[PDB]
């Protein structure tokens, strides 16, 4: 018989690797329908 | 309206008394606002 989980211990004596990190993953989906997330639009000074 | 993706809004205001029906005269809607829900429509509902 097993629990499915198990814990982690984080402690400040860890080693690189073996310490906590945070982390993220950006996902995206394209063209299902309209584009509604973009990136900036950059802008130059009005000329005349 | 509901095309491309897009449901769009137009919008007019005016005071009237005329007692019982929908006036003679012409005026025209500016557009209110525009929505980019990508969402079918085949029926709506009135709320009072
Ligand atoms: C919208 O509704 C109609 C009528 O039920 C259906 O034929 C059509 O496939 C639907 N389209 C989408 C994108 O939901």
């Amino acid at each position: 018989c097993y629990f499915p989980l198990q814990s982690y211990g984080f402690q400040p004596t860890y080693g690189v690797g073996y310490q906590p990190y945070r982390v993220v993953v950006l996902s995206f989906e394209l063209l299902h329908a309209p584009a509604t997330v973009c990136g900036p639009k950059k802008s130059t000074n009005l000329v005349k | 309206k509901n095309i491309d993706g897009y449901f769009k809004i137009y919008s007019k205001h005016t005071p009237i008394n005329l007692v019982r029906g929908l006036p003679q005269g012409f005026s025209a809607l500016e557009p209110l606002v525009d929505l980019p829900i990508g969402i079918n429509i085949t029926r709506f509902q009135t709320l009072h």
